[PDB]
């Protein structure tokens, strides 16, 4: 019981000091994985979002909705095989998924990492929000009459929409179709193999939108929500 | 003309392989049989240690076995005291994702490292108030998984860019860049001697690489998957790599082949970290499955399990003097463990 | 592509030239170590709890 | 004193 | 070494047959998934068809499903693609691609542009 | 109708059982660090809740043993001011049962509704607060409910008590159930054991445990004081011990589906 060890346990104090401090501000934080690839309209939802705000490997994005905050990690400047850094978020509150909808050609490509996404281990209990980026050039292009999208997808002429889509006043039932349809190639990933452990939320965004924030808060809280009602045997 | 340079590699390769296969007359299993076993090792948690967040990636101890840092998904080193589980620095830092950390051997610096793709390194004996930022060694491609000192102005890394690189530190610029690896890096270890250092990458592939030619030295191969941790026998004579097909293999630097290969049916989980006790006798290795189990490296049976920790073993390293073992796991916690007679 | 390929054909000539030794005493410098240092690994036959620092 | 379990048991 | 030699490939008329094979060394050839991986000129690299461990789970793309199909045997080491009714746009280079770890549904990086198991691939050209 | 009598050995039986079942799970919440969260902290002033009814009532029993066997024949006096101490513990432990109770379902009521700003409303510093208020306002009740007992409001305060945490424990579950529901709703409309069924079961039980294990009870005090000599109450009236064994079976059952509907727990009691 020396000097030094009164000066080491005041040390040891002042640091726990910080430590609970920054505990509560690093446990009231949501945290969010942006995926991607270079044709989807990620950079566009990046900096329009960047509305209200509070080389390089990462860019991260702070932003706060309704007095909650939420971090967003953009994984710039780093190589092609994912199999290894992605391990790093498995804590994440959820995985911002943005696909170019009106693309034809690596829409599959989409499909596929959609697929590794959904059933990687240390993967299993995150939730994809599933944004389908550009979606007036969709419309223009499945109104113009050129590139049918029966030809990269042969499972569409015995396609009817469902009854539950909700089509925008002023558009066509093809828009629709089209736009529903690659909704169901996603979502048909989604509830094929993961258990009820997490789900996958899709949206129609556009580039230019301006509502990207409110989407990501309302299915943050229905995840939290959904495994709060898990874990209490309820649902 | 292409399918030439084929031919000439595949010819390469057959050399290879037969000249390998010719020096190899005695397995190792064989030449151990009257080796007496070592029993059964059980070990104790002496010390838990707490106070980080999230996810521990990383841990290295010091030159004087007392002091170790350990490094959190939270963006925080933590400078612990495993004696008294007191808590000497807490440094925050920029990038909240850091995937290794190192320990100078002076005891003056640590570094830290994670998908930023830089390597920090940070000063701490200065004595007005604060730890400051020494150096922010940047050029790297992919993301960096470890990085080890050789002295306070010369260090080593690793990328995900399939790369390792040594940088001096007072100058900023990257003195030697080895390349040779076809997929990206996982894990560093640097010679005893710090004369050479081997490096095991997500391709099924381990290799020596000479400091100060910048050239490669011999290649190992025989591993179905990445490799995910290496580290050197307690002499630069040999390496124990954990791979991600579960399955550990010891490799030496005079046969050039390999020479053990440690695994179980029932082992499935791949494996994170590896280590050597002080006598190349205690192969300690963490796993996914939640548990970290002993081997020994010259008979190939567990001899030894070690559990406690409630997700993924992320982390392992023994003292200088052999005395304690350090477990960082992604429950937050970090076991110092020890043996008692 | 061809500059490729041709460096890794240069570099695997180097491999195949090192002088190799057999195992049986590449596994006897190993398995001599352990005999010249299972006295003084704590881990291995742990030290009395007298001059053990973690207790 | 009239004694058993807990109280209340009448008034 | 993990070593992914193919067979096959060569000059076929449109509307011709072929069988793709790929022969396996250096690794349990039982536990790991496997898929095809072509790659046409002028174009990246894109995902044909994909096979499980047992073979029980067989899966494809759209432009595939009618005239191609995937088959494995585990006691030789050999990846199995039938090709008939050919198209133009198959002519393309063919890459047989091993999943990174055993005992897991997980397929990362295998359509990558550098990748550690990988085929050197066979070309299949279509006049 | 004649006032009924039941064996020691039931109470003490009881007791032994949910003292056991009790410190297991306080033992299985501090041998494990990922639950040092606000929701497992009312878990464990919850079993502390229990034991103490337990071995309360335990205590009670062997010394009713003791003075009505002729051994060791105490004095009149002694037996009452050294009652009032036991009563007393039986009924903070009692109040504070139910106190706990109502603060599970509060924190799940917040968790669930406030979703994001939970963790900024309900730190480890504010639960120790409300566990220590809860205790302390027990403890006085408790005092003050056996000392000025033959009063009148002592009982009927008690009866509001309950009937308050009652109603406002089936309003919180009622309403989680019927989210859960809407949120189950959403689920089937996706393009490809009824969870209802499960949401079901288990609010029925977490409230129907509740009613039938202290209603009986409170259902006697209403009739002690309202309908004291009509035989529409005396018949009820006369299993006074059955409904104190409803109370320590529900404190035998409460450790039972809170702390042990939860992997992390059970999987921490197989380990140990
Ligand atoms: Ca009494």
């Amino acid at each position: 019981l020396s000097a030094e060890d009164k000066a080491a346990v005041e040390r040891s104090k002042m640091i726990e000091k910080q430590l609970q401090k920054d505990k509560q501000v690093y446990r009231a934080t949501h945290r969010l994985l942006l995926l991607g690839a270079d044709n989807s309209g990620k950079s566009t939802i990046v900096k329009q979002m960047r509305i209200y705000h509070v080389t390089s490997g990462i860019f991260e994005t702070k932003f706060q909705v309704d007095k909650v905050n939420f971090h967003m990690f953009d994984v710039g400047a780093q190589r092609d095989e994912r199999r290894k850094w992605i391990q790093c978020f498995n804590d994440v509150t959820a995985i911002i998924f943005v696909v170019d909808s009106s693309d034809y050609n690596r829409l599959q490509e989409a499909l596929n990492d959609f697929k590794s996404i959904w059933n990687n281990r240390w993967l299993r209990t995150i939730s994809v929000i599933l944004f389908l980026n550009k979606q007036d050039l969709l419309a223009e292009k499945v109104l113009a009459g050129k590139s049918k999208i029966e030809d990269y997808f042969p499972e569409f002429a015995r396609y009817t929409t469902p009854e539950d889509a909700t089509p925008e006043p002023g558009e066509d039932p093809r828009v629709t179709r089209a736009k529903y349809f690659i909704r169901d190639e996603f979502l048909r990933i989604s509830t094929a193999s993961g258990d009820g452990r997490h789900y996958c939320y899709p949206h129609f965004t556009c580039s230019v939108d301006t509502e990207n924030a409110r989407r990501i808060f309302n299915d943050c809280r229905d995840i939290i929500q959904r495994m709060h009602l898990r874990q209490y045997e309820l649902l | 003309e292409l399918d030439q340079l084929r031919q000439e590699a595949e010819q390469l390769k057959n050399q290879i392989r037969d000249a390998r296969k010719a020096c190899a007359d005695a397995t190792l299993s064989q030449i151990t049989n009257n080796i007496d076993p070592v029993g059964r090792i059980q070990m104790r948690t002496r010390r838990t240690l707490r106070g980080h967040l999230a996810k521990i990636y990383a841990m290295h101890w010091g030159t004087d076995s007392r002091l170790l840092v350990s490094a959190s998904q939270d963006g925080k080193l933590i400078i612990w005291d495993s004696y008294t589980t007191n808590k000497v620095h807490a440094i925050p830092l920029r990038s909240s994702w850091v995937m290794t950390c190192a320990y100078a051997p002076s005891g003056n610096y640590v570094a830290c490292g994670g998908l930023d793709n830089i390597c920090s390194i940070y000063n701490l004996k200065t004595r007005e108030g604060n730890v400051r930022v020494s150096r922010e060694l940047a050029g790297h491609t992919g993301y960096l998984s470890c990085c080890r000192f050789l002295d306070d102005n010369q260090i080593v890394t690793s990328s995900g860019d399939t790369t390792c690189a040594l940088w001096d530190i007072e100058t900023g610029q990257q003195t030697t860049t080895f390349t040779g690896h076809t997929g990206d890096v996982m894990s560093l270890s640097l010679a005893p001697d710090t004369r050479l250092f081997v490096s095991g990458a997500c391709d099924a592939s381990a290799k020596l690489w000479d400091v100060r030619e910048g050239m490669c030295r011999q290649t190992f191969t025989g591993h179905e998957s990445d490799i995910n941790a290496i580290c050197f026998f307690p002499n630069g004579n040999a390496f124990a790599t954990g791979s991600d097909d579960a399955t550990c293999r010891l490799f030496d630097l005079r046969a050039d082949q390999e020479l053990m290969t440690y695994s179980h049916d029932n082992i499935i989980c791949g494996i994170t970290s590896v280590s050597f006790s002080k006598s190349g006798r205690l192969l300690l290795a963490g796993y996914d499955d939640f548990n970290c189990n002993v081997w020994d490296a010259l008979k190939a049976d567990r001899a030894g399990v070690l559990a406690g920790h409630d997700n993924r073993v992320s982390c392992l390293g023994v003292t200088d003097d052999g005395m304690a073992v350090a477990t960082g796991s992604w429950d937050s916690f970090l076991k110092i463990w020890n043996g008692s007679s | 592509s061809i500059a490729q390929a041709r460096k890794l054909v240069e570099q695997l000539k180097m491999e195949a030239n090192i002088d190799r030794i057999k195992v049986s005493k590449a596994a006897a410098d190993l398995m001599a170590y352990c005999e010249a240092h299972a006295k003084e690994d704590p881990l291995l036959t742990p030290v009395p709890a007298s001059e053990n620092p973690f207790r | 004193y009239v004694m058993g379990h807990f109280r209340w048991d009448r008034f | 070494q993990v070593q992914l030699q193919e067979s096959g490939g060569g000059l076929v008329q449109p509307g011709g047959s072929l069988r793709l094979s790929c022969a396996a060394s250096g690794f349990t050839f039982s536990n790991y998934k496997m898929n095809w991986v072509r790659q046409a000129p002028g174009k990246g690299l894109e995902w044909v068809s994909d096979i499980s461990q047992s073979g029980a789970s067989i899966s494809y793309t759209g432009s595939v499903k009618g005239r191609f199909t995937i088959s494995r045997d585990n006691a030789k080491n050999t990846l199995y693609l039938q090709m008939n009714s050919l198209k133009p746009e198959d002519t393309a280079v063919y890459y047989c691609a091993r999943c990174p770890a055993p005992f897991t549904r997980d397929c990362f990086d295998v359509t990558s542009t550098t990748y550690a198991y990988r085929g050197q691939g066979t070309q299949v050209t279509v006049s | 109708c004649e006032q009924v009598f039941i064996k020691p050995e039931v109470f003490l039986s009881l007791g032994i059982v949910s003292l056991l079942e009790n410190i297991l799970v306080i033992l299985a919440v501090v041998r494990n660090g990922n639950l040092h969260s606000p929701m497992y902290f009312f878990l464990c002033s919850l079993a502390v809740a229990d034991m103490l009814v337990s071995v309360s009532n335990a205590l009670e029993t062997i010394m009713i043993a003791i003075v009505h066997s002729d051994y060791l024949t105490f004095e009149d006096q002694f037996i009452q001011h050294m009652d009032n101490i036991f009563d007393s513990m039986i009924c903070i432990s009692l109040v504070a049962s139910i106190c706990n109770l109502l603060a599970i379902a509060v924190d799940r009521y917040v968790t669930i509704f406030y979703a994001l700003r939970y963790h900024s409303i309900m730190t480890v510093r504010k639960a120790l607060t409300l566990i220590v208020a809860i205790w302390v306002c027990c403890g006085v009740c408790g005092v003050v409910f056996i000392v000025y007992s033959e009063s009148k409001m002592v009982i009927v305060c008690l009866i509001t008590m309950f009937f308050a945490m009652m109603l406002l424990m089936g309003t919180l579950y009622v309403h989680m159930f019927l989210f859960a529901r809407l949120h189950v709703k959403r689920i089937a409309a996706l393009p490809p054991q009824h969870s209802c069924m499960k949401g079901a079961v288990t609010i029925t039980i977490l409230l129907g445990v509740f009613i039938f294990c202290w209603a009986p009870f409170f259902l006697h005090l209403v009739l002690i004081i309202t309908c004291p000599t009509n035989p529409y109450c005396i018949c009820y009236t006369a299993h006074f011990n059955t409904y104190l064994v409803l109370i320590m079976c529900n404190s035998v059952i409460d450790p039972l589906i809170y702390a042990f509907r939860s992997l992390e727990l059970r999987n921490t009691f197989r380990e140990i």
